[PDB]
DNA sequence: CCGGCACTGGAACAGGATGTATATATCTGACACGTGCCTGGAGACTAGGGAGTAATCCCCTTGGCGGTTAAAACGCGGGGGACAGCGCGTACGTGCGTTTAAGCGGTGCTAGAGCTGTCTACGACCAATTGAGCGGCCTCGGCACCGGGATTCTCCAGGGGATCGGGC
DNA sequence: GCCCGATCCCCTGGAGAATCCCGGTGCCGAGGCCGCTCAATTGGTCGTAGACAGCTCTAGCACCGCTTAAACGCACGTACGCGCTGTCCCCCGCGTTTTAACCGCCAAGGGGATTACTCCCTAGTCTCCAGGCACGTGTCAGATATATACATCCTGTTCCAGTGCCGG
């Protein structure tokens, strides 16, 4: 009621349970940058990275680079601070220790491959014994990411109409995937959240309890 | 003096052609060069287009049939109908007497 | 008779497909008013090259156009195109 | 010989040399061997392809109150037909000069 | 259930020029292509028949053609400072060219 | 002690059209015959030393560059006026002789 | 004597008169500059083209016929010159 | 002292007194408009004619609309109104009677074609026997127009720095000429005047004193 | 026929018809006689234009980690040389594609 | 029935193996190194065709060939071409 | 307070959930190799003409000098056009769901392309005769300038005729 | 009260004008003739290219059914054209002074263009013999595709070790 929250299975990658599976492609559908052996920043955040800018990720096989290229970030999994704590105003949220500056992003969503009728049962069976489970993410059709009963420090984060964070989608080796980032530099100490546009098939729950300018709103009101 | 060789063109035959449409006209000596080259280049890309054609086919001689091809491939639109006229008329009063 | 003739063929070159050939050659954004341009440019093209086929056809007493007859009908307005014979 | 002879211009009612034609397709690497109808096919073209070029260069000359041809009005006489133009398109005519034409972006308005 | 933000404007675009620079294959219907040259055919010859690689001959010189008139019509809208091709660019490609 | 009186001046773009009527109407060469031919001789001399020329055979060059030039400068000025423009830069030539094909 | 510096005889009267018969009505300061090195690029293609036709005939002069040839070989005819 | 003008004698043209008289033009150096036989002004005045705007002039043996142009005028002599008025603040000046459309023009200035060494001759004359002559304008070099002897209402004529009337130079069968055309729309029954910057190697009389805003200025400034 | 028949394209050393090329001049319309040296000079000129886009067109396929050419390499070795680019400048390949370009103005900033 | 057809894919393979001794062909590629070669013979023979008619001969030589090469070629192309002519010319006469 | 006895868990066990390599099912299509033969290339002469080499002639390319006038060079003012910054609103791009032809395998059929054999009319070749076309020397004669009187018109010239301050 | 002697608006003897027009005069570039020599017409003879009739067999056109990727509407938010205003600098129109292109002569010699003579390089025939082309046998390109014990990592559990509580 008070302390860390009942226990939830950790997973680090994501796992299936639908039908549809992971697509490993071979090393001849890879797109390939044309950035040269240079200084520190090699394929990095302050270069003109062709595969950075249209959102790719360079594989060491392909990439000029070799090993000293910084865009090997998804497999890699050198995520930052701010662990799980616990919030007043609303159930956890997080703080962070070290400051970071605008162009790092935070640990990537992970759960369950579920598909649309296992959505639709597993809702309807939740609603029609009130549970109202709301841990869901369209990312394809026919394809959504559950992080209910698995995930990380990342499915325990809200909602905000003045965020600070976004949730934008990668192509990594064939496979899309859904990572969360920074919108521009904060302090720390502070709770980092992110806006959503949620889209619901019936009625409103509540409006958005946060305090600042706008953040009156709704949500789902745009 | 020599009496230098001979050189041959074709400025007794635009003169004539010339009187037959402007009976009281003249030309000079300047403009009459231009008329050479013209016709000296205008029968050079009927005869190499239809030794061409007659090579695709597997011919060895250059008759009135790929003459008339030539016309076609070579002039444009309107003025390539006038001189097929003209051309088939010489042939039919020719092979007559 | 097997007379089937055919009119208003000029819209199977759809917009997608006009926006594929225009992503290859390195086009960003496009506006509203090429798509009916483009099939004018492309009608005018293909009519002085199938005149000539048909004209380099009808020589040689046939029916059939054959593939030599578009190779020589390109390389003579200079659009010589290699890997089709010769 | 034994009859009168009569030269192959006469019998087709053309100008041009049926026998100077003749002796230029045969002595210039084009076949083997050389109809009987090909100089009188050519030779009916190369006149008619004359007579039109001649006929508008002297009407060109004519509303300029001049009596003789000079290499301007070949110029103006070409570049005024749209078919003269399409077979003379990459020729240039010594001492012709160009055509009169202003943009009308150019012109000074009030 | 949430989505993701979506992408933006010239991205989709950027991506696809990467992927059609990179291929060699035809990029036209082949049915529709040719129904249309049969029906070119009908204003200077009745009952024409055509061999098989006759047809697939004029497809690639008019894909050669367009694809190389679009690079020079991009070129005048970069001149008057846009980033869209609009009808009077091609215009100016053709006639400085020497066409129309 | 007495003043001269003086009209007014011409506006900037009369002097400027009355040149173009009357040169769009000869047909003379425009450019320094001695000037000219000795520029042929200079660049001739890196090909094989010490070889003449006829004077008919400088005539013909002088008609074909001046045909050359007054062709391209008529290309210039349409892409000068699609940038909405009246002066001609020199990144307008370069433009011209890209489509063109040349360059 | 070797001669040089006679690109500088095409003065700026000159080429301001080519460009009123090519019709425009206004010209920059950097055109001039511009305009001498493509003049100077067109007349070695075709004095190259000149002196090899006359190298292949063992003369020691060229004459107008080969300035007419080396010039219908780059598609660039001309009437007038026999 | 109370009456018209000291005698002067009136004529039309201008005659030559030095060595180069007018270059008579042929019919074949006359430019040429581009104007059809059509609605009521051929070569008018709202129209576009390409001599009318280039400050040219035809004449009826070239000109396409025959004799119904309206493009000759310094030919014809249909001047203006206008006759001649005591001035109070100068010696004599001008008046007008009716109202004159901005664009339309007044008498020719006329007289006599005085060449540079002559002048001299005559400036010095004029110092060393005190008459200041202040009737001089230049048309091209060595060929001056004198109104002293000859002349007609122009010579009557006065200096201001606002005024409503404008010196442009004509080219009229091969021959520069001058006429004095209106600058603004002039209602009925006032002076109309002309501006002129004046050009002397000797020293600065007086200013315009006349009443305006910019009327004041000085002679050989502005 | 007494001695022992040797090639003519032995001598020269090369490995082009000599034999092929001189029946192809004299039966082509090109001249009234053809002399003794016009084939042996043109078959050694045929094969260098040949034995060198063939080894631009190998390094370019060894460097996609493949065995065979195909119509692609070729495209690749001819456009990417500023000689072989001026010969074959108005030449149409079958299924050869394009060059990568994208222009400077056109990326994100 | 069926001839025959003269190529000189028996050629490019032989010249093939002296450069690159393991890699292979295809036969779209085949069907290009044809026409290359059969579209730049007939550019060098219809000129030295022209030249010996401009200067009123009636044989076709080596002479004529060297010219028309160095009209045709561009750059280093012709510089090594040239070079590579008369080295069997000088080596073919000599046996 | 010591021992009995019930109460309880970090960590590994048994059987299982599940991730990576390995032994068959069976197709699989196109470049690289043998073998016979039939036509085209090589060898050995002979015959006639095309190109090489040496003299001779005269045309036309190069070089120098003097005088005159038109074009090129240089420095000033000034007004008009190129360029940057804002602001508004229309039209092109991204995403989602329903509707429509393209592509891929068969099956049946005949139109016309490609090759073989026979045979008549047409173009190359050669000798003899004559007129069409090219070069050189001459007229004739309608074009640009000088006169040149003298022409329909206007003009410098002072003159006559209606009109007054006193004159009579 | 009538009019004297001078007085300023009409008026024309030569003049002057440019030049409407009516004749000489010196002009180069198109037109015109009279030899003359070589290229086009007339008349047979000969042999191969091309026209025409048959016949075999590939390949172009038409029809039918099934699965699924691509084309088609429709809604919404925002990035990009397009017009308007203000500043400043650079190109255009004018006068003076300086330089070199043009035009007309004269002079010397290099090299282009014929003409005669001779020799060797190429076409044309017969023999003869091996290279290149069509068809047939062979070894992978090693892809792609399923089953299958069990390779280390996540976990329900059952006797075992600490542990606290009830009792004698
Ligand atoms: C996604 S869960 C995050 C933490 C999780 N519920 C927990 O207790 O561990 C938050 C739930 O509270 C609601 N919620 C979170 N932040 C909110 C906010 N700022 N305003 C209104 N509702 C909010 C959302 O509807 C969501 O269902
Ligand atoms: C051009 S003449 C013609 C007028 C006549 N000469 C007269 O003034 O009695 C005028 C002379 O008066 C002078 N003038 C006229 N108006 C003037 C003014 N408004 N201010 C100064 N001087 C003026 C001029 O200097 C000139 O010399
Ligand atoms: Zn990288
Ligand atoms: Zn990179
Ligand atoms: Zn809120
Ligand atoms: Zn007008
Ligand atoms: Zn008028
Ligand atoms: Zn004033």
């Amino acid at each position: 009621n008070s302390r860390k929250p009942p226990p939830y299975k950790h997973i680090k990658a994501n796992k299936v349970i639908g039908k549809v599976q992971i697509q490993v492609a071979d090393l001849s559908e890879i797109p390939r940058c044309n950035c040269k052996p240079a200084d520190e920043n090699p394929c990095g955040l302050e270069s003109e990275c062709l595969n950075r800018m249209l959102q790719y990720e360079c594989h060491p096989q392909v990439c000029p680079a070799g090993d000293r290229c910084q865009n090997q970030c998804f497999t890699k999994r050198l995520y930052p601070d701010a662990e799980i704590i616990k919030t007043e105003r609303r159930g956890w949220g997080l703080r962070t220790k070290r400051s970071i500056k605008k162009g790092e992003f935070v640990n990537e969503y992970v759960g369950e491959l579920i598909d649309k009728e296992e959505c639709r049962l597993r809702i309807k069976r939740a609603h029609e014994n009130s549970v109202t489970n709301f841990y869901m993410l369209t990312v394809t059709k026919d394809r959504i990411i559950d992080a209910g009963p698995k995930g990380n420090y990342s499915r325990f984060m809200n909602h905000s109409c003045n965020p600070n964070c976004e949730a934008q989608k990668w192509t990594v080796n064939g496979d899309v995937r859904v990572g969360l980032f920074a919108l521009c530099d904060i302090p720390a100490g502070m709770e980092l959240t992110f806006n959503y546009n949620l889209d619901c098939l019936g009625n409103g729950r509540t409006e958005c309890h946060c305090g600042a300018d706008n953040c009156s709103g709704f949500l789902g009101v745009r | 003096k020599r009496r230098k060789t001979r050189k041959e063109s074709y400025a007794i035959y635009v003169y004539k052609v010339l009187k037959q449409v402007h009976p009281d006209t003249g030309i000079s000596s300047k403009a009459m060069s231009i008329m050479n080259s013209f016709v000296n280049d205008v029968f050079e890309r009927i005869a190499g287009e239809a030794s061409r054609l007659a090579h695709y086919n597997k011919r060895s001689t250059i008759t009135s049939r790929e003459i008339q091809t030539a016309v076609r491939l070579l002039l444009p639109g309107e003025l390539a109908k006038h001189a097929v006229s003209e051309g088939t008329k010489a042939v039919t009063k020719y092979t007559s007497a | 008779r097997h007379r089937k003739v055919l009119r208003d063929n000029i819209q199977g070159i759809t917009k997608p497909a006009i926006r594929r050939l225009a992503r290859r050659g390195g086009v960003k954004r496009i506006s509203g008013l090429i798509y009916e341009e483009t099939r004018g440019v492309l009608k005018v093209f293909l009519e002085n090259v199938i005149r000539d086929a048909v004209t380099y056809t009808e020589h040689a007493k046939r029916k059939t156009v054959t593939a030599m007859d578009v190779v020589y009908a390109l390389k003579r307005q200079g659009r010589t195109l290699y890997g089709f014979g010769g | 010989t034994r009859a009168k002879a009569k030269t192959r211009s006469s019998r087709a009612g053309l100008q041009f040399p049926v026998g100077r034609v003749h002796r230029l397709l045969r002595k210039g690497n084009y076949a083997e061997r050389v109809g009987a109808g090909a100089p009188v096919y050519l030779a009916a073209v190369l006149e008619y392809l004359t007579a039109e070029i001649l006929e508008l260069a002297g009407n060109a000359a004519r509303d300029n109150k001049k009596t003789r041809i000079i290499p301007r009005h070949l110029q103006l006489a070409v570049r005024n037909d749209e078919e003269l133009n399409k077979l003379l398109g990459r020729v240039t005519i010594a001492q012709g000069g160009v055509l009169p034409n202003i943009q009308s972006v150019l012109l000074p308005k009030k | 259930v949430l989505k993701p933000h979506r992408y933006r404007p010239g991205t989709v675009a950027l991506r696809e020029i990467r992927r059609y620079q990179k291929s060699t294959e035809l990029l036209i219907r082949k049915l529709p292509f040719q129904r249309l040259v049969r029906e070119i055919a009908q204003d200077f010859k009745t009952d024409l028949r055509f061999q098989s690689s006759a047809v697939l001959a004029l497809q690639e010189a008019s894909e050669a053609y367009l694809v190389g008139l679009f690079e020079d019509t991009n070129l005048c809208g970069i001149h008057a400072k846009r980033v869209t091709i609009l009808p009077k660019d091609i215009q100016l490609a053709r006639r400085i060219r020497g066409e129309r």
